[PDB]
């Protein structure tokens, strides 16, 4: 899946 | 500076609070502490700010107000206590992002980590949406004790169970996000997702999901953790016939067709797995046409769609049932 910042 | 001021704050009712749990209700709100937190969520994104908050240790003050704040009120309806816990996971989240050091700090506040994975099991699904975005970084490019550690704390049962319940798009994007990085660290993780009730036909359900926004995010998501747990549930009948009386195999044929690289990767990935050691889930495959669909992709350009089509053909090829000539 990866990594991310925050799905705002 | 400023945000040395907005993380002095924190401290304070973070020793406030423990100087209270010694003795034993220091309040978050008296304080102006959602506020202040709000202010450091939105810094959080900047990547210089990032870099003034570890030198500050930012991490552990933010990280310690949502410890404390999930061990006193537990798991409350409050409105300020949730949008505390909200804003604090995201400011986690970003700090976690790309951070090999605090991924493995985070982690080694085992204090902290199990008050995250009780959060999941809240009635506000945002606050489940963040939670589970915090595991995800957490869970990606782990060492080998953040590894343990993910696996002592129950993340990967707690966030299966969870995605049983959840019921907007954002918030299950989130959980199968960190259950597909969670499924590659070991095959124990891998056993805990196929052993919670109902998860592998959750699971299957994910494959043909129909999405609200132009997004194939859920279908990945779902079949990339179905193609890591594919290996146990091979050596397993069990769980084979839940994959049968769902139509999976038939599913994941559809799969092979789709523009998603990712989709089709993850499909002949599972196909590897299930067309080995089993004579009826083979058979299965040759009358629902696999062997066409499959030779197609055969001179495919990527590594992983070539190496998975020409091994689950090799599977097939090699058990030929009695009816075909
Ligand atoms: C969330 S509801 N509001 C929010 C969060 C972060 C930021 C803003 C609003 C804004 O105006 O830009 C920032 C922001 C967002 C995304 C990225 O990649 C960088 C960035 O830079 C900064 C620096 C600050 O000192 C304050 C706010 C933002």
């Amino acid at each position: 899946a990866g990594e991310s910042l925050y799905e705002k | 500076h400023h945000m040395l001021h907005l993380l002095e704050q924190i401290r304070a009712y973070c020793e406030t609070c423990w100087e209270w749990q010694e003795a034993h209700m220091p309040a978050p709100v008296e304080h102006q502490i959602c506020p202040a937190v709000c202010v450091l969520m939105k810094l959080s994104f900047d990547e210089e700010h990032r870099h003034a908050m570890n030198e500050l240790g930012g991490l552990q003050a933010i990280a310690e107000l949502l410890q404390v704040d999930c061990e006193m009120y537990g798991l409350t309806n409050d409105h300020y206590s949730i949008t505390l816990r909200r804003y604090a996971g995201m400011a986690l989240t970003n700090l976690t992002f790309g951070d090999v050091a605090n991924k493995a700090t985070l982690c080694s506040m085992k204090g902290c980590m199990r008050a995250l994975v009780a959060q999941l099991k809240s009635e506000s699904e945002d606050l489940q949406q963040v939670i589970a975005s915090v595991l995800r970084n957490l869970s990606w490019r782990a060492d080998v004790n953040s590894k343990k550690t993910l696996r002592e704390v129950g993340s990967v049962k707690a966030l299966m169970e969870c995605a049983l319940e959840v019921k907007k798009e954002s918030t299950l994007k989130s959980v199968l996000s960190a259950l597909w990085n969670l499924s590659a660290h070991c095959t124990e993780n891998k056993a805990d997702i196929c052993a919670v009730d109902g998860a592998l036909a959750f699971l299957v359900g994910t494959l043909t999901y129909r999405s609200q926004t132009n997004t194939l995010a859920i279908i990945e998501s779902g079949g990339g953790i179905l193609r890591n747990v594919s290996s146990l549930i091979a050596t397993n009948e069990d769980h084979r016939q839940i994959l049968r009386e769902n139509n999976c195999l038939q599913t994941l044929l559809q799969h092979l067709k789709s523009h998603s690289l990712t989709i089709v990767s993850n499909a002949c990935g599972t196909l590897w797995n299930l067309s080995a050691r089993n004579p009826k889930d083979q058979e299965a495959l040759w009358d629902m046409g696999a062997v066409s669909m499959l030779k197609n992709l055969i001179h495919s350009k990527h590594k992983m769609i070539a190496m998975g089509s020409a091994a689950a053909l090799r599977n097939l090829m090699a058990n030929r049932p009695a009816k075909y000539k």
